[PDB]
C-alpha cells in the first residue's frame, strides 16, 4: 500500500478470576481480568 | 536487577501477587 510497515501484537488476551467471599456472606460476584487492560474490556 | 537481562500465543506469565516494590 505504502510500506508503513506495523507491528503486530497478540491481541490482548487473559484469564477471569472472581472475587465473591462465599455464598453464606453474600452472593454479589466482581470479575478480574489478568492479560488484559480495561481499554480492551 | 539490572544485571538480569530481559502474552505469548496461548501461554502467559501472571503477576505476582508481590510485586517487586511490595518485595
Amino acid at each position: 500500500q505504502t510500506l508503513e510497515i506495523l507491528d503486530i501484537t497478540p491481541c490482548s488476551f487473559g484469564g477471569v478470576s472472581v472475587i465473591t467471599p462465599g455464598t453464606n456472606t453474600s452472593n454479589q460476584v466482581a470479575v478480574l481480568y489478568q492479560g488484559v487492560n480495561c481499554t480492551e474490556v | 536487577f539490572n544485571k538480569v537481562t530481559l502474552k505469548f500465543k496461548g501461554l502467559t506469565v501472571l503477576p505476582p501477587l508481590l510485586t517487586d516494590e511490595m518485595i
